[PDB]
C-alpha cells in the first residue's frame, strides 16, 4: 500500500549506501 | 446540552508511556534534541 | 607518551643514497637560547614543551614559521624578536636539531630597586621583596624585572581584599634605580539611582529611571550601606553592603559598583542600582465549544460564556512582604455553581524573629491504612478526602530545632475508590460482602466536620561524621479535638527517641583516622516509640502498626490498629569504605506491641480482620548509593523472609 | 491481552525524530585553548583520530606527530583535572570538618501535618558521584500518615569504546524498581547508538537501537518487550533532508518466556520537505498486530506540521488514524484532526489562542489563556460569572424559603 | 606556499579590534570636545578624521 | 505566495514561539477520533556551559547574599573565602599546616555547633517565594527558548564554515597540486 | 513548660554567642591591617536575612 512499499523504498536506498 | 453532550473530554496531551503503569518514557524529538550539549570527564 | 626517541630507529645504517643525505627531516634535539630567567616567565622546559615541533619527529619550514609568530606574538612585552634554525648533527643524515635564539628588550642600567609610596603596607616585608628581585650585573637588564617587582605587590593587595590598590608607574629609570608608585584609593563619592524594567515580548529590557525612590529613601540606602568618604575600599565591605541593604525585603535587584573616578586616580566613586518588587499579577484560563450543525459556527450569545479558572496574586500586602494567591475555577460560567473550586494561600515571612506565619485553604486524598487485608484474604480500600483552612506558625531556632503550631478546620469523608461514601468497613467472605462493619468516623455517615490543635516539636543533634550519623534525636506531637460540630473530643499524643551510638564492643577510632584516611566508625541505633489516645477518636485518626518505618517485613497495617502503642528497634552498621567496598552493610531487630487495646476501638478492626497485635523480625541489608536501602527481612509471626527496595533513611 | 493498536501507532507516529550522538572531553579536543560547541566539528575530531591512529600505526610520520600532540595534550588535561580533585578534596576538608554535607528533603506540597513530621529521612549525606543517578518514584495515592514515594528509578549513561576520549556506542539504560512484599514492579528501557559516518567522511548516518521491558506481578503474570531498529541520514532528496525508517517488534511473553504470546510488528517513515513559502514535516506509520485469537489487525498513522515563513507565529498540525477490522471490506475507520495556534499581546498581558478541530464529531474546541504582570485590567471578565451565582442564590434563597 | 596559520590570523584579528576600540577612545577624550561647525554639530575628531559625510547624512 | 526573502530577526523569534509550541500540539487524537466516528575510565555527564545556542543575555541578578560563617578549622572565618586572621587570604600550603596543627586540637571532641546541619523543609521561606520572579514573569511574557543571539552566534559559525570549505577547495587545485606534481617529476 | 523551652532557649543563646564570636574574629582580622570597623548589620536585618539567605 503506502507503509509497507515506500517503508521498503527508504530501506533499500538506505541500504544503496552501506 | 451542547456542552455536556460531549461527555468524551477534549484530547489531551501525547506523551510516550509504559504500556503496564504509563510511566513516561524518554523522547528523541529533533527541535529539543538539536539543543543538546554533554562531554566527558575522568572518574575519580 | 614520555619521550618518543623509538622513532629516531633511521640509524646510520638503514638508508642510503649516493651523493645525498638520506632519511627524513627528524627533529632530535632542541635547544633554547637567549630565555631570561625571570620569575613571571615561564622557564626553558614548559616552553619546550608547548612548541609544534617535537623531538623524534618530522617538521617542515610552516612548522618553524608559525612557531616563530606564536612565540614573537605571546610575549611581546618581554621579548619580541626570536630566531629560529636547524643545522645538521651528521652528515649523510637528514637528522638535524633546531635552536630557538631570544633577545629581549634590555634597559641599558639598573642598580637599585626602590619601591614608595604604600602607606597601607608596612616596612617588613617591602625590604625582602625589594631583597629578592636583585638581578646580578648591573649594565645589560631585562624588561621583564620590571613586570616581576609589581607581580608581587599587586599580589600583596590582592590577597587583602583591596581591588583599587595598585602598582601606578615607575619614575626612577635616569638615577639607575627602579622606583615603583603605589597609588591607594579612598571612597569619595556615594550616589543612588532607582530603576524599574518593564514586560513586554521582547528579549531587551527597557527601563524607566527615577530620581527618587517611591517606597525607600535615597538616604536610607546610603546609610544602610555603610560606605564613608576617607575610607579604603574592601570587597567585604560591599558584601556587607549587599546584605544590608537587601535586608528590607522589598527590592528585586540591586546593583553595586566602585568606579575609578579617571579625572583623580585616588578617588573612588561607588553607584547604587536598586530596584522594587513589581507585586501585581493575574492569570485567565478560559475554554469554548461550539457545535457545528452545519459550516454556521453558532454564534448565539448564550455560546461565548468560557468555562475556564481566575488566579490573582499579590505580594506585599500591608506595607511588609506577605503575600496572597487566590483561585477559582468553574467548569461552566453559566451554572458556576455545580463543580466550583476554590483556594486560597497567604504567606507571611517576617512575622516575627525565626517565625513565619501560614494560612491555606486545600484538598488533600489519602489512603486508609486502617482496613488493610491482615488476615482476611480481600478488603476494598477506604480513601481519606480532608478539605479545609489550616493555619500555622513555624519556628527553627538552635540550627535545626523546629517548633510549629497549627489551627484546623477540616471537613474529613471517607469513600471507596470513588466520590461516594462510605459508613463502615467491610470485607468479602465467600464471594458476598460482610455485614455492619467497624465505622470509619464519629457521626456513622461518613462525614465529619472538625476543629483540631496540632503541636509539633523536633529536636536535632545529629551530624554525619564520614556518613555514618551520630547523635540522638527526638519528636514529639500532640493533637486536640476542640470541637463540642461532628468530631470528638479527643487528645491523641506521641513521643519518638533515636540515638545514634557509636559502638561498645569494638575499639573506638581516634583523630588521625578520621581525618587524614577519613574513615567512618561503626554505629549501633537505639530507636524508640510510644504514643496514646483518649476521648473518642474516629477510625482515620487510629494508630496503625507495620510496615515501612515500622516493624519492617510487614505489610503496611498488617499488624493491628491501636489506642495506645510502643515500638522498639535496635540496629548495628558497618561501613564498608573502610574496606574500599562502596555503602554500608546492617543488620536490626525490631518490635511492636498495641498493648492490648485492640479491644478499646469502637468496632474491633484487629480482630475483624484477624490480625494480632504484635509483631517482631529481624534482616539483613545493604544502603549504596546515597539513601537506596535493599534489605531482606523475616516475619516471625508467620516464618517467611522477603527482600525490600526503599529510598529514605530511616530512623 | 496485548495493548489496543492505537497505542502503537501514536507511539510510531509522533514527528521527525533526531538521534544519540558522540560527546567528547573538552580539553583534550582543541588542545590546551578554550574550544565552542559545533556538531559538525565535534563528530569530525571523533572519527579523525581514529583514523590518524591507524595511519600512525601503519607507519607515517605525518599521523605520528598529530597522535603525539593528541597524547600531549591528554596527558596534560588529565593531571589537571586530577589536581582539581585534590584542591576539591583538600577545601570540603577544611570548610566542614569530618562533617558531610547534606541534601535539601523533598518538598510534597500543602498537607493537614506538620509537614517535618517525615522530612527527617530525606536528608542525607551526599556520597558525590558514583556513575549512576537515582530519583524516588511517588504514587498517586499515598498512605494517610506516611511518606508517598515507593519506588527508585535509577540512570546510568556511558559511551564505552573509546580509545583515548575518541567514544564509540553511546549507550544508556533506565530502570524503575518497586519491591515490596506483596507486588512487584520492573520497568526498564535501553539505547544503543551506532554511527557509521559524518561529513567530510560521507553524510551523517546513524542507527540506534532501543530495548524495553515490563514487569507487573502479582497483577499481569506476562511481561512485555519492545524492540525498536531505526535510521536516519540527512540527505537522499536533496542537501541537509533529515529522512528516516525504522522498525518494531513487540510480544507480550507467557510466563516471562519470550517465545510465546502475541505478537506487534510495524514500520515507520519520516520526511521533511521545503516547497514555495511552505515547510513541513511529516511521518507515517503502519501497524500490523494479532489479536488474542482473531488474527490480523492493520492501522495506519499520519502527523504533519506545516511551518510557514509569512505570518511566522501561526502554528497548525495535522493528524490521521485509519482503522481496518475484521471484514476489512466495509469496516475501514478513519479519523483526522487540526490544530491550530497563535499568540499576540494586548493591554499588557500576553494571550495565546488554541484552535482544535476533531472533525469526526464536529466540534470546534477554543481555548484562550492570558498573563498581566503588569495589572488587574484583565480581570473586568470576572463580572461574567458573579452574576450568575446570584441568580442561583436567590433563586435558590426563593426555594429555599417556601 | 605557507600562509599564516588560522587561530592565529583570528586571535589577532581579535586584538585589531581591541586595538581599533582603544583608538576611537583616546582621540574621542583628546579632539572630540573642539567644535568646527557649529551649525550642524560637527567636532574636531569627526572633521580630521574624514566623516563628514557621516555628519550631513546623521543630521 | 512564492518565497519570503529577506528574513530578519524579529521573523526568527516570532517562528521561535511557534517551535515551543510543537510539543503541545502533539494531542492524543486518535482513539478519541475512533470512539467519535464509531458512534455514527570516563564519566558522560551534562555540559560545563549550559546547552546549545549560547549568548551572555543579561547581567541582572549578580549580587547575592553571604553568610558570614566559622569554618571547621578554628580561627578562620568565610563570607566567600577563607581569611587567616591576618587579613590575607588562606594558599594551599596554610591548610595543610593548619590541618596538621588541628590534629592536637581536635583531640578533646568538642562537639558543639555542627557545620552542615540537617536541613529543614521551610528553611527560606522568602527565597523559595520570589527571589528571580521577573525573570520568571518575563519568560511568562515571550515564549522562546533560545535566544535571538544565540541563533546569530551559530548561524555565522555555519556560515563560516562553508566559507572556508570554499577557499580550501580553490587553494588546493589552483596552488597545493600543481606544485605537488612539479615536484614529482 | 519545664523540659522542652530551656533546651531551645540553651541552643538559641549558644548559636548568637557564635555569631559574636565570628564579628569579634572579623574585627581583629582589620585590626590586623591598618584598615576600619567591618560595619555588621543590626538585628532587624540578622532576623530577615536568616529568612532570605543565598549562600547558607
Ligand atoms: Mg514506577
Amino acid at each position: 500500500k503506502f507503509i509497507f512499499w515506500a517503508a521498503m523504498v527508504y530501506a533499500t536506498l538506505y541500504g544503496n549506501y552501506e | 446540552d451542547a456542552k455536556a453532550q460531549q461527555e468524551p473530554d477534549r484530547r489531551s496531551q501525547y506523551t510516550r508511556h509504559y504500556a503496564f503503569k504509563g510511566r513516561g518514557r524518554k523522547e528523541f524529538l529533533r527541535s529539543d534534541m538539536k539543543n543538546d550539549a554533554n562531554e566527558l570527564v575522568p572518574t575519580r | 607518551k614520555r619521550n618518543w626517541k623509538n622513532l629516531v630507529t633511521d640509524s646510520e645504517d638503514l638508508e642510503e643514497k649516493p651523493g645525498e643525505r638520506s632519511g627524513t627531516n627528524r627533529c632530535v634535539e632542541i635547544v633554547i637560547e637567549g630565555w631570561p630567567d625571570v620569575g613571571n616567565l615561564p622557564t626553558a622546559d614548559e616552553l619546550k614543551d608547548l612548541l609544534t615541533v617535537q623531538e623524534g619527529h618530522i617538521f617542515e619550514k610552516q612548522d618553524l614559521l608559525d612557531d616563530r609568530r606564536k612565540l614573537e606574538i605571546q610575549y611581546e612585552d618581554y621579548i619580541a624578536e626570536v630566531e629560529i634554525r636547524t643545522e645538521y648533527v651528521d652528515g649523510k643524515s637528514n637528522h638535524q636539531r633546531v635552536v630557538y635564539k631570544f633577545t629581549p628588550h634590555q634597559f641599558r642600567g639598573i642598580n637599585a630597586i626602590d619601591i614608595k609610596g604604600a602607606a597601607l603596607m608596612p616596612a617588613s616585608e617591602v625590604e625582602r621583596i625589594c631583597n629578592e628581585c636583585l638581578p646580578k650585573q648591573p649594565y645589560m637588564v631585562d624588561i621583564a624585572v620590571m613586570d616581576k617587582v609589581r607581580n608581587r605587590i599587586e599580589q600583596w593587595y590582592q590577597s587583602r581584599g583591596l581591588p583599587f590598590c595598585y602598582v601606578g608607574f615607575f619614575d626612577g629609570m635616569d638615577d639607575g634605580i627602579l622606583r615603583a608608585n603605589v597609588t591607594e584609593a579612598k571612597i569619595d563619592n556615594v550616589s543612588v539611582r532607582f530603576v524599574r524594567p518593564k514586560l513586554t515580548g521582547d528579549s531587551e529590557l527597557e527601563y524607566s529611571v527615577y530620581d527618587e525612590g517611591k517606597v525607600v529613601k535615597a538616604d536610607k540606602i546610603i546609610e544602610a550601606s555603610g560606605f564613608q568618604r576617607g575610607h579604603h575600599y574592601h570587597v567585604e565591605d560591599g558584601y556587607d553592603a549587599m546584605n544590608s541593604i537587601f535586608a528590607c525585603g522589598l527590592l528585586e535587584d540591586i546593583n553595586i559598583e566602585p568606579e575609578q573616578d579617571p579625572s583623580d586616580v585616588n578617588k573612588i566613586n561607588v553607584k547604587i542600582r536598586c530596584e522594587e518588587v513589581q507585586p501585581k499579577s493575574m492569570e485567565l484560563d478560559l475554554d469554548w465549544s461550539f457545535q457545528l450543525k452545519n459550516g454556521i459556527p453558532s454564534i448565539n450569545r448564550q455560546s461565548l460564556i468560557p468555562g475556564g479558572s481566575v488566579e490573582v496574586s499579590h505580594e506585599n500586602l500591608f506595607g511588609n512582604s506577605e503575600s496572597a494567591t487566590l483561585s477559582l475555577s468553574a467548569s461552566d460560567w453559566r451554572n458556576p455553581s455545580a463543580d466550583l473550586g476554590f483556594s486560597v494561600a497567604y504567606s507571611e515571612p517576617f512575622y516575627k524573629p525565626h517565625t513565619t506565619r501560614n494560612a491555606q485553604l486545600f484538598n488533600t486524598r489519602k489512603t486508609s491504612t486502617i482496613f488493610t487485608p491482615g488476615g482476611e484474604s480481600e478488603v476494598p480500600p477506604v480513601f481519606v478526602d480532608r478539605f479545609g483552612l489550616k493555619g500555622w506558625t513555624s519556628q527553627i531556632t538552635g540550627q535545626d530545632n523546629k517548633v510549629e503550631h497549627a489551627l484546623m478546620l477540616q471537613l474529613v469523608s471517607t469513600l471507596d475508590e470513588n466520590g461516594q461514601v462510605v459508613a463502615k468497613g467491610t470485607k468479602v467472605q465467600r464471594g458476598y460482602y460482610a455485614d455492619n462493619g467497624p465505622p470509619t468516623t464519629n457521626s456513622g455517615n461518613g462525614r465529619d466536620l472538625s476543629l483540631s490543635y496540632q503541636g509539633f516539636f523536633a529536636l536535632d543533634n545529629v551530624r554525619f561524621i564520614n556518613g555514618n550519623q551520630l547523635g540522638e534525636r527526638m519528636l514529639f506531637q500532640v493533637d486536640q479535638g476542640l470541637n463540642p460540630l461532628s468530631g470528638g473530643i479527643y487528645n491523641r499524643a506521641t513521643a519518638s527517641y533515636t540515638k545514634f551510638l557509636e559502638a561498645p564492643f569494638l575499639p573506638k577510632l581516634t583523630t588521625e583516622q578520621l581525618w587524614k584516611e577519613r574513615k567512618a566508625p561503626n554505629t549501633v541505633v537505639l530507636h524508640a516509640k510510644a504514643g496514646n489516645a483518649l476521648g473518642d477518636v474516629a477510625a482515620y485518626d487510629y494508630f496503625s502498626l507495620g510496615g515501612p518505618y515500622s516493624v519492617r517485613g510487614y505489610s503496611h497495617g498488617e499488624i493491628g490498629a491501636a489506642r495506645r502503642f510502643l515500638e522498639l528497634a535496635t540496629e548495628v552498621r558497618v561501613p564498608l569504605k573502610n574496606y574500599g567496598l562502596p555503602g554500608t552493610a546492617y543488620g536490626f531487630v525490631e518490635y511492636a506491641t498495641d498493648l492490648g487495646s485492640g479491644r478499646e476501638l469502637n468496632g474491633n478492626p484487629t480482630e475483624y480482620y484477624r490480625k494480632p497485635g504484635r509483631g517482631m523480625s529481624y534482616g539483613l541489608g545493604l544502603k549504596a548509593l546515597g539513601a537506596c536501602r535493599f534489605e531482606y527481612a523475616r516475619d516471625c509471626n508467620a516464618g517467611t523472609g522477603t527482600f525490600l527496595v526503599n529510598f529514605g533513611e530511616r530512623f | 491481552r496485548l495493548p489496543p493498536m492505537t497505542f502503537f501507532v501514536e507511539q510510531m507516529s509522533e514527528g521527525v525524530l533526531k538521534p544519540e550522538g558522540w560527546a567528547t572531553m573538552e580539553t583534550v579536543a582543541g588542545l590546551g585553548e578554550e574550544v565552542t560547541e559545533d556538531e559538525g566539528a565535534e563528530s569530525f575530531n571523533h572519527v579523525y583520530y581514529r583514523q590518524m591512529y591507524e595511519l600512525a600505526v601503519a607507519g607515517d610520520p605525518w599521523a605520528q606527530r598529530e597522535y603525539a600532540a593528541m597524547l600531549r595534550a591528554y596527558d596534560k588535561g588529565c593531571e589537571s583535572y586530577r589536581a582539581s580533585y585534590e584542591e576539591a578534596d583538600v577545601d570540603a576538608n577544611v570548610e566542614y570538618g569530618v562533617e558531610s554535607y547534606v541534601v535539601d528533603p523533598i518538598d510534597f506540597g500543602p498537607s493537614f501535618d506538620p509537614e517535618d513530621m517525615y522530612s527527617h529521612r530525606h536528608a542525607y549525606a551526599e556520597a558525590a558521584d558514583a556513575g549512576v543517578t537515582v530519583i524516588p518514584s511517588q504514587d498517586y495515592y499515598g498512605p494517610e500518615h506516611d511518606d508517598p514515594l515507593n519506588g527508585i528509578v535509577f540512570q546510568y549513561e556511558a559511551q564505552p569504546f573509546s580509545r583515548h576520549g575518541w567514544g564509540g556506542v553511546p549507550f544508556d539504560l533506565t530502570v524503575c524498581c518497586e519491591k515490596d512484599k506483596t507486588s512487584l514492579c520492573l520497568q526498564g528501557e535501553t539505547h544503543v547508538s551506532l554511527v557509521h559516518s559524518v561529513p567530510p567522511f560521507g553524510p551523517r548516518h546513524i542507527t540506534q537501537v532501543t530495548g524495553s521491558w515490563e514487569v507487573l506481578r502479582p497483577n499481569i503474570k506476562d511481561v512485555m518487550y519492545q524492540l525498536e531498529v531505526d535510521t536516519f541520514k540527512d540527505g537522499l532528496l536533496g542537501k541537509s533532508d533529515h529522512a528516516g525508517c525504522g522498525l518494531m517488534l513487540a510480544r507480550l511473553g507467557e510466563g516471562g518466556d519470550p517465545r510465546k504470546g502475541p505478537t506487534a510488528v510495524g514500520v515507520r517513515l519520516q520526511d521533511t520537505l521545503r516547497v514555495g513559502p511552505f515547510k513541513l514535516e511529516a511521518c507515517a506509520s503502519k501497524v500490523a498486530v494479532q489479536g488474542p485469537t482473531g488474527g490480523k489487525e492493520e492501522g495506519w498513522g499520519a502527523r504533519a506540521f506545516v511551518g510557514y515563513d509569512w505570518l511566522p507565529g501561526l502554528g497548525m498540525a495535522f493528524d490521521f488514524i485509519q482503522e481496518r477490522t475484521p471484514e476489512e471490506g466495509g469496516k475501514r475507520l478513519r479519523g483526522y484532526g487540526a490544530n491550530f495556534t497563535y499568540d499576540w499581546e494586548a493591554l499588557g498581558a500576553a494571550f495565546g489562542m488554541e484552535v482544535d478541530y476533531v472533525a469526526a464529531s464536529e466540534s470546534v474546541f477554543v481555548s484562550v489563556n492570558a498573563f498581566s504582570g503588569n495589572d488587574y485590567r484583565l480581570g473586568w471578565l470576572l463580572l461574567l460569572p458573579a452574576v450568575n451565582y446570584f441568580k442561583e442564590t436567590v433563586s435558590s434563597l426563593w426555594a429555599r424559603l417556601r | 606556499e605557507n600562509p599564516m596559520d588560522p587561530r592565529i590570523r583570528e586571535l589577532m584579528a581579535a586584538e585589531g579590534m581591541d586595538d581599533k576600540l582603544e583608538d576611537e577612545g583616546f582621540k574621542d577624550t583628546v579632539l572630540g570636545s573642539a567644535i568646527i561647525n557649529p551649525y550642524t554639530g560637527l567636532d574636531m575628531k569627526t572633521y580630521l578624521d574624514g566623516k563628514e559625510r557621516h555628519q550631513a547624512e546623521l543630521v | 505566495l512564492r518565497v519570503k526573502t529577506d528574513k530578519d530577526l524579529q521573523w526568527w523569534r516570532t517562528k521561535q514561539r511557534v517551535i515551543t509550541k510543537r510539543k503541545s500540539a502533539r494531542k492524543r487524537d486518535r482513539f478519541k477520533k475512533q470512539i467519535a466516528v464509531v458512534n455514527k575510565k570516563l564519566r558522560k555527564k551534562i555540559s560545563s556551559k549550559g546547552r546549545r545556542y549560547r549568548s551572555l543575555s543579561l547581567a541582572r541578578y549578580l549580587t547575592a547574599t553571604r553568610k558570614p560563617r566559622l569554618v571547621g578549622l578554628d580561627n578562620l572565618t568565610k563570607i566567600d573565602n577563607i581569611t587567616t586572621l591576618q587579613g590575607a587570604f588562606i594558599t594551599k600550603e596554610e591548610k595543610q599546616d593548619s590541618l596538621n596543627l588541628t590534629i592536637q586540637r581536635k583531640q578533646e571532641l568538642t562537639n558543639s555547633l555542627k557545620k552542615s546541619q540537617i536541613k529543614k523543609r521551610s528553611r527560606h521561606s522568602w527565597k523559595k517565594r520570589s527571589r528571580h520572579q521577573f525573570s520568571r514573569n518575563h519568560y511568562k511574557y515571550r515564549k522562546r527558548h533560545t535566544h535571538g543571539n544565540g541563533k546569530l552566534r551559530v548561524m555565522n559559525k555555519k556560515l563560516k564554515k562553508f566559507k572556508a570549505t570554499n577557499e580550501l577547495r580553490q587553494w588546493w587545485w589552483n596552488s597545493f597540486l600543481p606544485r605537488y606534481l612539479s615536484n614529482l617529476q | 513548660r519545664r523540659f522542652l523551652h530551656p533546651r531551645l532557649d540553651d541552643n538559641q543563646r549558644r548559636v548568637e554567642r557564635e555569631e559574636e564570636r565570628v564579628w569579634a574574629l572579623r574585627g581583629q582580622q582589620r585590626r590586623a591591617l591598618g584598615l576600619h570597623r567591618p560595619h555588621r548589620p543590626d538585628k532587624d536585618a540578622a532576623w530577615r536575612l536568616e529568612q532570605m539567605y543565598d549562600d547558607d
